[PDB]
């Protein structure tokens, strides 16, 4: 058939906009557990899968202004409470529409950085959030 | 009982090319099997060959 | 199917020109790197819009895709086929520098509104004769921007003195001649032979 | 819009010579890499000032945003507008180097004080015929200093001699045709049906 | 005679389509046991065979529309229980025939990664996962 | 809109000139606390915010004569005591009005680092220093 | 055997431009980069397909193989033999730029479908003269597409001036003179003595 | 006189084929034991040989048809037992006699790999071995 | 102003000759100490300076004939005693007067480094020396 | 003056040839014995010199017929015994007499590396040897 | 040395292509960077296989050797030898494109077999005026093939447009005057004085 770029993509995060400079982070991985018996004629292991493990996901966007919205969401905090969000990123086709999307429930912001101030170069402004979360399903149909 | 799993094996083939890729993948299936039966002690032997 | 491809794209760029009322744009098939070479080429070349092939590529993630065709009880076996990316340039040559500025707007407006091109999108003449072997196309056009690195290798290969110039990258043209190589049966009798070991 | 962003730089520039009353800088939208061509443009570039593009890029931050309207109770649908980025060279090419010195310092002199340019801070022709179509724009203007290596890369395409020149960078052209293409109803209606599974 | 080449071959893993870009990690591996008593007039020691290990395969190709097989396979792991299956990879010649195979016994996936979204290149999709397995046969005739 | 760039910026610290280099290190970050219970069906953990960070901010600018405000800062160091600053550090527009500030409390030295010397080269002489703090708000309204 | 290989590649192509009815297509072995140098060569080219050698690679998997011959009680010693890798182009130099390109696509749809040549595959005269020392070989063909800063290597030893154009890998040419040094007999008599030490 | 060079060589290791790509790991080591009493008017220590060590060699080649000797060898591993060999290698003059001569016994293969699968690049299949052995001796005379 | 350049500079170390090629290593750095009770409304902690710390100065010159200044002063070690020494560091202006001086108290060598010696390239001979130190002063005025 | 180069040297070691391709490890490096009691008014330590260290030196030269020097050193070591040697390096002028020599006692060699071996490349054979040894004085004058 | 080796190398280059009974091939001494230089030397090269020194290189292994003789109760004084290697091209300049490419076999072939030049071995004329300071040699011949990126350094050398070529690379032309710069006697008595310090 004919395969897919990445260049084209949104994500519904509850703020005002969805467009953004790159996102990463989407993995599912399992951890595994082994066995072996002493009378085994094989001198190797037995494989297991056991528990399920979700790393952390980045987004990164250009700095604008009268838009607050990255420490609006981490200003959220109070001890152990915070706004909890679901999260959905689509990969688009050249009418707009969805092909690909990942799903994500119960995500709250832990890292936010702000930009690097340098005198020298010809640079924009790039603001970046890194995100946890408790699960992941992939929809391709 | 090793018959009814072998002949499950090479069914899937019914309508399949007869050439080269075939032979390669039920040969394949058939070992695992029987590699497998070996371990668990069914069959006589220091190594599977 | 390179040059159906590129004539097909000439003419709609030509007919987004008409509905515009422009009757000094037109684009031409030719190579940019004779725009100086004073023998006999540069003469066609003056007062227009040139549209060149620049480099060839092939798509890497479907070279082992398999091409067998199965039918009744009976297999043909073919080649696998051959898929190849394009890189284009739009080099504007006209008379007044003024007036390649306007025509380079133009070609970008009308990519942004329009990118994707098949057999029935386009308003090319099917009845040509030339035109006589295409049957089912579909290709995108995306714009290409190179770094300062990249434009001195580009312009280092076609002269060494740049116009005002865009570049753009075409998807997938399919080439294949679709011949058979061999004929073969299907399998219809299984036999399994056992013995104690 | 890339013609009139140019023309209406090119006013401002003329204006500041104007106003210090010196009656022999002009600046002209050509391209440096005809200077010595010795075919039919280059009696137009001596002793001038030439202002020219020499490489275009895209702004990726604002790539992926929408450009849907809604009023009422329907929704229009349209493509996402296109920014750039152009790099611009200022370069002397007076019949004296003294002139050549005096005329790059009164250019670095004037964008030192005014980098911003908007359709009420501007002194062009509104008139003017061929500026029919510009109706709204801001810009900012940069100074950029190449590398040794980088200096290489761009008078490799120029022609391999340099003069005394200046590079700028502008930002923010916006290019959108503003077509439409699809038409539709908003949500007024919501069913919902439930089962015990 | 005349060597091998490394850019045309194909994969049986149990779904609809044999073409990917690149495959690794088929190796054999002992693990070593060392000895040597006091009496000995060498000052080295003396080496054996012992327990033996299997190593990750990875896998990798493009994302098309309407094929979600790596997510089918990765949802089949309920606790310790996954569907596992046999791994056939052959390296063809010119006329599309097998020439070298290696043979995986007891498949099943443990890492699967999509692709990350940028917005300045021109790039594809490519997807990658990771499997263990329990065994691994060459066979070149 | 239109994206903001990096190049244009002040600090006020509590000397004479505002004028730097660099700045880095302009960081948010937090603790994370994990928890499962052995009868949940899903083979994953649930996440919940605890304790704060911060990181430290380093500063650059060039050497003048007759400037020693780095080592006068550091010389107000006596045991456990020393002089503790706010800092607020804007980033400017075209006509140098604030847009995005930084907000620093409770600020103090811990490292000072001279130039070194080089004979052969034709470099300027670049000194920096290290802050640590106790909170940091930002700004963009 | 560099010339007889390239001399039986050229008949193949030339034979498939003749059962697609095309009488103005023809390869031609010459080099690539004398098109424009107007000294007597040039004319030559024109209004042709030409196929040339631009480098030269070793085999190094087979480099340090033996070649000593046993019979009887009798050996005969000589050196290694020599395996060559090719990399070639076909560049099209058509009057039309239309006529090129079509030219390019014919190539590509012929290597798509064979791709292996032997001494029983081919149809190349074997009763011509210059011929006459040619016995067994087999070689393989395979598409090469270069990136830009390759683009700038190969064409920066051709001229600076490109054309459309298809790169192509030839596989192992042997070079062997096959020559004697010395003639030796085995071993068919042992001694061993002991001694206490 | 005139220094040798490394590209013409052969291996003697009991297979068919004796032209191979690359040679590595012929070092000879031995450790250390240090001393020092309280009352020695040196402050450094005095050192002694004491026991030696043999590092791992690679051998690596290319893919042919029909040539599965990696494989065979390291297929005689039965629990503790292996086939254990000598092996000869020697660096070649323009006469194809030996000059250098590495003596190796007791040699049996720990780890085999095979080659790497891509699309892409033109490239050719290497596979390497790697081997464990009890000693080696130096012969240039 | 002017900023200062980097490469026109003295020592004076008790040596013949002032001339050198690198100096580096002119830094001060306190240590932090961290508190928190557990009655706070903050989540994060408070800072103190605590000890403090002075890091090793690096010198290179170029090797002369009769100069073996570097290995006298490193043989005055005898046990416990060494020669220690004050070190004055300048930094020049055009006409060579002092502008930015580092003051250094009680130093000692305690590494001494010669070159390396190839046969192939064009290069001068460097010496290194790294020396110990009890306090640093930076003067400025 | 006039500043030394380094591709002009000898080396005398026992051997037949003096010629070499590169020396390094002629250092020299004291530890360092740290102090503070808990009444002095400066919050830093004081610094004495104690044991002292050498590094090992490495030899590097060209392979050639009929020279096993290298081996036939290595092999005089039976159990703690060796063939200790004096090493003597200098540095030489244009009329070929010495500068700077450094002078070794009691030396020997622990590690002997061959060259490698690659078919693709043209490169000579290199041999090193690494070197222990109780001491190193330098003399310049 | 550096002109009575690449003399004698060929001359035996030449002796090959007599004993194959071919008398149109004939390589000459000159430099390739002058074939299309149009100035009283290419007449010289038209139609001929030439042989030319690209590079020079230091034998490093070496450098560090002495050079003093003792004899008797004597030592005289010198200084070391200077040791160099070589890079060679040979160009092939044949009237036709299929000539050259058969005569670039025959160096090939020629290398392949003989590899090692003594002064024994060969079979130039000794008795020639110009040869009167040759005593003693012996040198290897190796083939070099570079990359794409090496090419282009060297035709970047010779003037940017190449011919069919092959690559060597010669070892070891030893350089040395032999001049005695001191002679001394040997230690014939020591005197030995010891104090109680």
């Amino acid at each position: 058939s004919y395969p897919l770029s990445k260049f084209h993509f949104s994500v519904e995060w509850g703020g005002t906009k969805i467009g953004f400079t790159e996102v990463s982070g989407l993995d599912l991985e399992t951890e595994i557990i082994e066995y072996r018996h002493g009378a085994s004629p094989e001198y190797s292991k037995i494989k297991m899968p056991g528990m399920q493990k979700f790393s952390n996901i980045t987004l990164k966007r250009g700095t604008f202004k009268s838009d607050n919205e990255y420490f609006q969401w981490y200003n959220t905090i109070n001890l152990n409470k915070v706004e909890r969000r679901d999260l959905t990123i689509s990969l688009l086709n050249e009418e707009h529409e969805p092909v690909v999307t990942w799903k994500v429930k119960n995500a709250w912001p832990l890292k936010v950085q702000s930009t690097d101030l340098k005198g020298d170069g010809n640079e924009v402004a790039i603001e970046s959030m890194e995100l946890a979360h408790e699960g992941l399903v992939i929809q391709n149909e | 009982m090793a018959e009814e799993s072998i002949k499950k094996a090479t069914e899937q083939f019914v309508f399949e090319p007869n050439d080269g890729n075939t032979w390669v993948r039920v040969r394949a299936m058939i070992e695992n099997f029987l590699i497998l039966q070996w371990r668990a002690g069914a069959l006589a032997g220091a190594k599977p060959e | 199917m390179i040059f159906e491809v590129l004539k097909i794209l000439t003419d709609e760029v030509n007919q987004n020109f008409k509905g515009l009322e422009m009757e000094d744009s037109e684009v031409v098939l030719n190579n940019v790197a004779l725009i100086d070479s004073q023998q006999d080429v540069a003469t066609e070349l003056q007062n227009k819009v040139i549209l060149s092939m620049i480099n060839l590529r092939e798509e890497v993630t479907m070279k082992n895709f398999p091409n067998n065709v199965l039918e009744g009880t009976k297999v043909t076996y073919k080649n696998p086929k051959l898929n190849i990316n394009l890189f284009l340039i739009f080099c504007a040559n006209r008379t007044g520098y003024k007036k390649s500025l306007s025509d380079l707007s133009r070609i970008l407006e009308f990519f942004q509104h329009k990118s994707v091109f098949t057999q029935s999108n386009t308003s090319f003449d099917r009845d040509l004769e030339e035109m006589e072997n295409v049957k089912n196309f579909r290709f995108t056009m995306e714009l290409f921007t190179p770094t300062f690195e990249e434009l001195n290798y580009i312009w280092g290969t076609l002269g060494g003195r740049q116009y005002p110039s865009v570049f753009y990258k075409l998807n997938l043209i399919v080439i294949d001649r679709d011949a058979t190589t061999s004929e073969e049966g299907v399998i219809t009798n299984i036999h399994r032979n056992y013995e104690t070991l």
